[PDB]
């Protein structure tokens, strides 16, 4: 969403069911925003 | 304006489950995750886990093996906290906390005492604790033996007592029972003279006792 | 999985004296950003946790400026300059950069004061508990510092062990000593079977051990 920097460790995506912008995160990492490194 | 505010105490048999609620006001409910921390006594704190309640999301701490359960009410902006399979160890005070995405625990809950007893509710015996007869100093208290659960409340002489006033922290016995000490120093001239009696409260068996020692 | 490590455990620190407490990350806990989302806890008894420290070095809104963490990659520290009456708790560090969250064990600043001895009280089972059928012996540590103490129950020259349980007063807010409370315990049968009832206290503060006894 624009230049101004939303997720982390993801992909930007409309969740269309909370009607809200969502993370997908990419192998490893949790969280809203995809903020984590899951060590386990 | 930002507030959390957690229900009240519970005490479940060995085996039982707990829900725990949260309820979260000031802010957007959405946008911040629901955080759980639990503190046995005389211990540290431990994180449990947390929830997204927007696109609903958890992530609890892997030593629980999978027993906590955390979900969100959107329509009643709460964050409910479940633990499973209650043992002895269970038996803590439970916080739930705020946390904006990559924020820190600003916000914290009153916390929720949870206790793990097969015990049932049983009032205090309140015993004397006087010396069978120095610095002009003597000491003397009550023993509050016996009792579940676990929150009493002692004053000497109706609160006009509170200099060199000790009340011990309480002890859970092989039992399951508590068991708390109440002492005082005093002069040793005062003692035939003035009097010392202490006053026991026990709200969850509605045991109110009044002791005088000599 | 991270394991935060709190160096100091129990500080005893005078009053406006410096109190340091030290942290120590397993793995290193610096963010994908550059950022390391370690916090400092000030916790007080019956009381939730309140934010101090966070991002290493950056004061919550509200606290005062005695407070100041600093740190590197895994090593981390929380300073009090001047300590004062209102900061004696526990502190906790917190690791939220990577999941799962980890808090430190927790260190305990207390008010370091001169040595003082304990007065020792020993008061036998009252005779309305004897008859239930038990025996509780009961032996007070009075305003002593620091708050370790031994104490040893002796049954007719038998040292007891297994059957006491204690207790600790929170240091003393107006004299910042401790106070213990040992409670010796006993059916009527074992404790009607013998006549010497004695407390051993060894204390810092004392130069010999102190007993105090009471027969039968
Ligand atoms: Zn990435």
């Amino acid at each position: 969403d624009s230049h101004t920097q939303f997720c982390f460790h993801g992909t930007c995506r409309f969740l269309v069911q909370e009607d809200k912008p969502a993370c997908v995160c990419h192998s490893g990492y949790v969280g809203a925003r995809c903020e984590h490194a899951d060590l386990l | 304006q930002v507030q959390l505010v957690q229900s009240g105490a519970e005490v479940k048999k060995p085996g039982s489950s707990v829900k725990v609620s949260c309820k979260a006001s000031g802010y957007t409910f959405t946008d911040a995750y629901i955080n759980w921390v639990r503190q046995a006594p005389g211990q540290g704190l431990e994180w449990m886990g947390w929830i997204w309640p927007g696109p609903v999301i958890t992530y609890y701490n892997p030593k629980f093996k999978g027993r906590v359960t955390i979900t969100a009410d959107k329509s009643t902006s709460t964050a409910y906290m479940e633990l499973s399979s209650l043992r002895s160890e269970d038996t803590a005070v439970y916080y739930c906390a705020r946390r904006e995405v990559l924020s820190p625990f600003a916000y914290w809950g009153q916390g929720t005492t949870v206790t793990v007893s097969s015990a049932s509710t049983k009032g205090p015996s309140v015993f004397p604790l006087a010396p069978c007869s120095s610095e002009s100093t003597a000491a003397l208290g009550c023993l509050v033996k016996d009792y579940f659960p676990e929150p009493v409340t002692v004053s000497w002489n109706s609160g006009a007592l509170t200099s060199g006033v000790h009340t011990f922290p309480a002890v859970l016995q092989s039992s399951g029972l508590y068991s708390l000490s109440s002492v005082v120093t005093v002069p040793s001239s005062s003692l035939g003279t003035k009097t010392y009696t202490c006053n026991v409260d026990h709200k969850p068996s509605n045991t109110k006792v009044d002791k005088r020692v000599e | 999985d991270i394991v935060m490590t709190q160096s100091p455990d129990s500080l005893a620190v005078s009053l406006g004296e410096r109190a340091t407490i030290n942290c120590r990350s397993s793995q290193s806990i610096v963010h994908s950003t550059g950022n390391t989302y370690l916090e400092w806890y000030q916790q007080k008894p019956g009381q939730p946790p309140k934010l101090l420290i966070y991002k290493v070095s950056n004061r919550f809104s509200g606290v005062p400026d005695r407070f100041s963490g600093s740190g590197s990659g895994t090593d981390f520290t929380l300073t009090i300059s001047s300590l004062q009456a209102e900061d004696v708790a526990v502190y906790y560090c917190f690791h939220g950069t990577h999941v799962p969250y980890t808090f430190g064990g927790g260190t305990k600043v207390e008010i370091k004061r001169t040595v003082a001895a304990p007065s020792v009280f020993i008061f036998p089972p009252s005779d309305e508990q004897l008859k239930s059928g038990t025996a509780s012996v009961v032996c007070l540590l009075n305003n002593f510092y620091p708050r370790e103490a031994k104490v040893q129950w002796k049954v007719d020259n038998a040292l007891q062990s297994g059957n006491s349980q204690e207790s600790v007063t929170e240091q003393d807010s107006k004299d910042s000593t401790y106070s213990l409370s040992s409670t010796l315990t006993l059916s009527k049968a074992d404790y009607e079977k013998h006549k010497v009832y004695a407390c051993e206290v060894t204390h810092q503060g004392l130069s010999s051990p102190v007993t105090k006894s009471f027969n039968r």
